[PDB]
């Protein structure tokens, strides 16, 4: 039942199962189907109504529809356009967009008159080829050839004015986590950061620092007391001490503040460090005067008092840490997290935990076509509602009536998307100076392996001439997820990169099923549990938010693993990290993390028995494939963060034999170590015999070979 | 004892109406408040907010007595309702809905540091340390 | 060396001096709760920083599948003949190539350097 | 062998872990040349 | 970098091209005139005599105690030497400060620079004023401690925060 | 007799109350309470080393919910009221907290396996 030394033909029969199902450009096709099934319905549904006024009116949007791509002839007779005519006649491949609007008039005229106009035209969205909304979805080769299309064409690009455009995945620093750096040039001796965004609903992302001033400050006013922890909130001009912003949330006492920041009072070394933080916030000792202090320096200095106490209320309520909670209630959570952010800044000053790494590839996320078009659709749906008002008010002051089919300017969404895609600058037409350029370039069709190597390409958005080497050098974390040899020379060395063969980017989900498991395993609520009894507990994070504590981690870990093996409740993409030393547990569900499959290993033997092979070489008339292999708990997707708590073996028959051995607690095993190379670098014979710079040249040279 | 071998069965009712709204009044155990010391109490919505949303102000013993401030919890029936179960003379149980959760905490009626004055004092103290050096 | 909290308003008790009985008194700034000091020392500053990390490493590290193991050095408190060793992995890395061990037997957690 | 010592020859071929470290060395050796040209050209123009 | 630290190549050239105030590693090479250029011991003594050395490099730990009387001796064993000073009691001019500062030294870092707390004792006085007063052990005792009190002429702004300021100021501005 | 005056009777009586967490679907069944408001019957079995409480739905309400007892330690809980006549009253102190759960919530067994 075991697989002894028949391995060289067994590893290439599971890899065949992978590519027969997934393909090579599932990267592009899956983020689009997401943006257009969920990410577009949520944007119009979660939009404020436009109550407006005597009588007053109502308007709210309910449901979105789409139809197959269509072309309107010269005399107004529609017909479905095939992707070929779009190339020949310099057309554009797009689909019309509808919506249901309901309108109720509220004049308390002894009757509430409501009416609705369903399937109202809005605009036209481009369509990525071979998606679930294209005319080529699920066709057979006898029909793909009948429309003059190539059965080998991968898909995953747009047709815009005849051209063929492709979207480049952009890198981005991870959000909703705490990073500790040390700027050795400025006044700060340490710094923390946390970019927050409340679940895909905010155009900006509010960032907050928690600094600490330098030690060698020339001056006896501070020579004795020491460094003071400071904070730089958004939408305010001046720095603020932390005890002040703590009191603005309540918690005026100094026994209650110093239990959110220090979790055990048998530590004199840390309490000494927080003592000179109270001395400067000692005279201002009540809530309302504190709100005035922060409220005095904003985007507008308050002339009166009540406006400042009003102004300081929401900025500390809707711009401070929006990912924890934005409601005006539940402000004990914004206190704990702000405490954990400061408790972690002190640990970096006593030298108990190391600083974070900027280029560690576990702190990065990738923006595919999904999270890129959704960002561009918000700024043009708000812009469409901002100009129904301007047309309603001008038209209702005369008191005549209202008509909405004439209010919707359809050229807003159509020409909005089509513009930025065709030209690249990720902004607006009158905003050809404030946008990020370099996205959406033209597909390369020189040879068939120059096409595939274009639909799989990353890009780090740092400058193209900066001489700093650390964003250009090769990090070891890039093992198995970015090709190590393939990169261009010149001024863009190491700035654009191609991803490896089996690397898979996640698409995203909601964490509610895991929350049901948390109640099922009785994870302790943060608010319910004693603050004093927290040190002997492992803080449980979920997606960046502190959501409780728990005192039985080892049992939980085995339980989480069995849940993953069945995969019944949790999708494979999710990653679950546990660091024994810092005593916490993290869980992620968002989109942008990069994965790759591995082989699960029990005590010292693989879980892939021979029974799985002799029935996997029969997929043609058995309906047993890659999906039935994940759902049986023999392979597993492993993120980059999770890849630091794992012990890998490179090859079964050679590293999992009992002897005087290197290790004995192997947790995973690789499929074949040849899947760490890109697309253009896996056509070289014997690449492990050449000097290294040679393999870089050919991978940038087989892209311009005639065929 | 009966806590070990004790057995019984009682009827439960959930009346669709009540003569008074039911709320929870929570105290920190760490304070170990002697309720017997509460000869009287006053209970009014807090005036800083100048109604149902208003935080409570509890004044024990009428004129001379203790004082607490109660702050409403974020949610109470967001996923699961809370019920008050009471024993009746007929042995049957009666269940009462929890309308709200208010958090009550003790108050320090001592020391009053002033804003502008405090900042001014800090600078002079800061200045004094710098003066007369070496 | 530790810290003192007030018994009325739960704040930080400062040290003060009274010119009557020559005894250290801990006072509060908010309230004026008082009491005397038992150890009669305030400040201490360790510059050698020679803290032995035998007081900072945890016993559950023996569950790590990425650490080397040994059959040579057995545990003393239980006699188990399998340990897992590592380095300081912290600061004070001037001459830091010692080798701390941890027994791997369940519910022993014994730690020792050499 | 665990920190970069490649003990094979180009003829006998390299093992994967050695092929990666070789790639790293080559990459840094490839970046330095890209910087040098611009630097020297500009400084010579100034001096002349 | 393949070659301690020296700057050469084109960055050193444009450090020579301009005369910018900031060389990335300024260094003065020094040569020795007498037999000190021959024997390693005199070379090492002038080495230590040229290098800068502050106080926090020669201290093990410091503690602020509270002796309202010099005979109280809160810590158990320092009573011997402080007492053999006390039978020779001088400088009880105004008061005796109840606040004490106790410093421990590391003879490893002491002897490597050929220092002993006598010269330290005079210069920590001669150089800061006379507001401080230093009594010390004998080096035959293994651990080298010297205790300091403020000059009691000030007691006839809190003295505790002042003593902490002085403690945090002398270990970095020592100039041994 | 004043609006801001709170009755302390319950507290001073040391009156005890029980606190039970109930799922919404059950609570929605309970809004349809049978008769005056009856929803069913509670069953309590205590042994020398095990105590079992459960509730069973009214046959009418149907057209076993075990209880999980939860600690009330660390935080003193009392119940206070507001009448429809806006009079204020303290009914009692909480002597028990609990959370009924549906029996055999699917697989759990599979997860354990
Ligand atoms: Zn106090
Ligand atoms: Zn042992």
């Amino acid at each position: 039942e075991i697989t002894p030394d028949l391995w060289q033909e067994a590893c290439w029969i599971v890899i065949s199962s992978y590519f027969d199902e997934k393909g090579l450009v599932r990267q592009q096709l899956d983020s689009f189907d997401e943006f257009i099934q969920m990410s577009v319905q949520r944007i119009v549904e979660d939009a404020p109504p436009i109550d407006l006024q005597p009588p007053r009116y109502l308007l709210k949007f309910e449901q979105i529809y789409l139809s197959k791509p269509t072309h309107w002839e010269r005399d107004g007779a529609p017909s479905p356009m095939m992707p070929n005519e779009a190339r020949l006649r310099n057309l554009t491949y797009s689909a019309p967009l509808y919506v249901d609007i309901t309108k109720t008039v509220i004049k308390e005229g002894e009757e509430q008159l409501q009416t609705q106009h369903q399937k109202t035209f809005i605009g036209k969205i481009p369509i990525m080829l071979r998606s679930t909304y294209c005319l080529l979805n699920g066709l057979t080769d006898r029909d793909l050839c009948e429309l003059n299309e190539c059965p080998l064409d991968p898909g995953g690009y747009f047709i815009i004015n005849g051209s063929e455009k492709v979207l480049i995945a952009q890198e981005k620093m991870a959000t909703n986590t705490v990073y500790v750096f040390a700027k050795k040039d400025s006044k700060y001796a340490y710094t923390g950061e946390c970019r927050s965004c409340l679940e895909n609903s905010s155009r900006p992302t509010s960032t907050i620092w928690v600094s600490m001033l330098a030690r060698g400050g020339q001056g006896a006013k501070k020579s004795a007391i020491g460094q003071r922890i400071v904070a730089t909130l958004p939408y305010i001009k001046q720095e603020v001490p932390i005890i002040i912003v703590f009191r603005a949330l309540g918690f005026v006492s100094d026994r209650d503040i110093l239990e959110h920041i220090i979790y055990d009072f048998e530590d004199p070394e840390m309490m000494e460090m927080v003592k000179p933080s109270l001395d400067e916030a000692f005279v201002i000792q009540e809530q309302n005067v504190a709100l005035n202090f922060i409220g005095s320096r904003g985007a507008k200095p308050g002339v009166t008092k009540e406006k400042r106490i009003k102004y300081a209320k929401e900025v500390l309520q809707k711009e401070m840490l929006p990912h924890v909670g934005v409601s005006d209630f539940c402000e004990t959570k914004k206190a704990y997290f702000l405490g954990y952010m400061v408790h972690r800044l002190l640990l970096a000053a006593l030298g108990r935990r190391e600083l974070d790494d900027r280029d560690h590839y576990g702190n990065k996320r990738l923006d595919l076509a999904g999270p890129l078009l959704a960002f561009l659709f918000r700024g043009m749906f708000k812009n469409l509602l901002k100009e129904v008002r301007i047309y309603a008010q001008k038209f209702i002051d005369r008191g005549k009536d209202f008509n909405l089919e004439l209010a919707i300017k359809t050229r807003i969404i159509s020409d909005g998307l089509k513009y930025s895609l065709a030209t690249g600058n990720w902004g607006d037409q009158k905003k050809a100076h404030q946008a990020r350029a370099g996205v959406s370039q033209v597909l390369n069709r020189l040879t068939f392996a120059s096409t595939l190597s274009h639909l799989r390409r990353l890009n780090s958005p740092i400058g193209r001439d900066g001489k700093l080497a650390k964003p250009r050098q090769l990090h070891n974390t890039l093992w198995g997820m970015v090709c190590p040899a393939e990169t261009p020379e010149g001024h863009a060395v190491g700035l654009v990169k191609n991803l490896a063969l089996m690397a898979y980017i996640s698409v995203g989900s909601q964490p509610s099923p895991i929350l049901e498991f948390l109640e099922e395993w009785s994870m302790e609520n943060l608010e319910e549990i004693s603050p004093a009894a927290i040190a002997d507990a492992t803080k449980i994070f979920v997606n960046g938010c502190w959501v409780g504590i728990h005192k039985d981690p080892e049992q939980l870990m085995n339980t989480l693993r069995k849940l993953r093996r069945q995969m019944d409740i949790i999708v494979s993409e999710v990653s679950m990290i546990r660091d024994i030393r810092e005593r916490e547990i993290r869980i992620y569900t968002d989109a942008g993390r990069i994965c790759r499959p591995l082989l699960i290993v029990e005590k010292q033997k693989l879980l892939l028995k021979k029974r799985h092979i002799d029935q996997l070489k029969e997929r043609e008339y058995n309906n047993y494939s890659w999906q039935d292999l994940v759902a049986s708990g023999v392979v597993e997707y492993i993120d980059t963060l999770e890849e630091e708590t794992v012990m890998l073996a490179m090859t079964p028959d050679d590293l999992q034999e009992k002897e005087v051995a290197y290790c004995s607690t192997y947790t995973h095993c690789e499929i074949h170590p040849s899947m760490i190379l890109g697309v253009c670098a896996s056509i070289i014979p014997f690449p492990d015999h050449n000097q290294s710079p040679r393999n870089t040249y050919q991978s940038a040279m087989g892209k311009q070979a005639m065929g | 004892g009966p806590s070990s071998q004790n057995v019984t069965e009682y009827v439960v009712r959930v009346p669709k109406n009540t003569t008074k709204k039911y709320n929870i009044m929570a105290f920190n155990a760490a304070d170990k408040v002697n309720f017997a010391t509460w000869n009287q109490a006053r209970l009014e919505r807090d005036l800083s907010n100048k109604p149902e949303d208003q935080p409570w102000l509890l004044r024990v013993n009428g004129k001379s007595g203790r004082k607490f401030k109660g702050i409403k919890k974020g949610g109470v029936t967001e996923n699961t309702s809370y019920y008050i179960f009471t024993q009746c003379p007929d042995g049957a149980f009666e269940a009462f809905p929890v309308h709200n959760w208010y958090n009550f905490t003790p108050l320090a009626r001592h020391r009053t540091l002033t804003a502008e004055e405090a900042e001014e004092e800090w600078e002079r103290r800061n200045k004094v340390l710098n003066h007369f050096s070496i | 060396v530790g810290i003192r909290f007030c018994q009325e308003c739960n704040n930080m008790l400062y040290p003060k001096e009274d010119k009557e009985n020559r005894i250290l008194l801990y006072a509060c700034r908010n309230c004026d709760y008082q009491q005397e000091a038992d150890n009669s020392c305030i400040y201490v500053n360790k510059i050698t920083h020679e803290v032995d990390e035998l007081t900072q490493i945890i016993a559950d590290v023996s569950q790590d599948p990425t650490l080397p193991r040994t059959e040579d050095h057995p545990c003393q408190k239980c006699g188990h003949k399998e340990a897992v060793f590592f380095q300081s992995h912290s600061a004070r890395a001037e001459d830091a190539m010692r080798l701390y061990y941890v027994c791997t037997a369940p519910h022993c957690g014994h730690r020792w350097t050499e | 062998e665990s920190r970069g010592f490649v003990e094979n020859s180009y003829l006998a071929g390299l093992t994967p872990t050695e092929f990666f470290f070789h790639a790293m060395g080559g990459r840094e050796g490839l970046i330095d040349t890209a910087v040098k040209t611009a630097e020297t050209g500009y400084i010579q123009r100034r001096l002349i | 970098f393949h070659y301690k630290n020296v700057t050469l190549g084109v960055p050193r050239l444009k450090e020579l091209i301009n005369i910018s105030k900031k060389p990335k590693t300024p260094s003065l090479t020094v040569f020795l005139l007498g037999q000190s250029a021959r024997d390693a011991e005199r070379a090492k003594d002038i080495l230590c005599r040229l290098e800068h050395t502050t106080l926090r490099k020669v201290t093990a730990n410091t503690a602020i105690y509270y002796d309202p009387n010099p005979q109280s001796t809160v810590v158990a064993e320092d009573q011997e030497w402080v007492n053999v000073y006390y039978e020779m009691p001088d400088f009880d001019v105004a008061r005796i400060s109840p606040w004490l500062l106790r410093v421990e030294l590391d003879r490893k870092h002491m002897t490597d620079r050929k220092l002993t707390m006598e010269q330290i004792a005079e210069k920590i006085n001669a150089g800061f004023g006379d507001d401080l007063n230093c009594i010390f052990n004998d080096d035959n005792a293994e651990k080298l401690v010297l205790r300091i009190r403020i000059m009691n002429s000030d007691e006839n702004m809190d003295d505790d925060v002042f003593l902490r300021c002085i403690e945090s100021n002398m270990l970095t501005d020592m100039t041994l | 007799a004043e609006r801001g005056e709170l009755d302390l009777t319950g507290a001073k009586q040391n009156t005890g109350v029980w606190l039970v967490k109930v799922p919404k679907y059950l609570s929605q069944q309970w809004a349809k309470a049978s008769g005056r408001g009856e929803v069913g019957k509670l069953r309590i079995a205590k042994t020398q080393g095990r105590t079992e409480v459960s509730f069973t739905l009214n046959e009418d309400l149907a057209n076993e919910h075990p209880f999980v007892l939860q600690s009330v330690g660390g935080q003193t809980l009392t119940v206070f009221t507001e009448s429809s006549s806006d009079k204020l009253s303290l009914e009692g102190i909480v002597v028990q907290r609990a959370e009924c759960r549906p029996a055999a919530s699917e697989n759990y067994m599979r997860l354990k396996r």
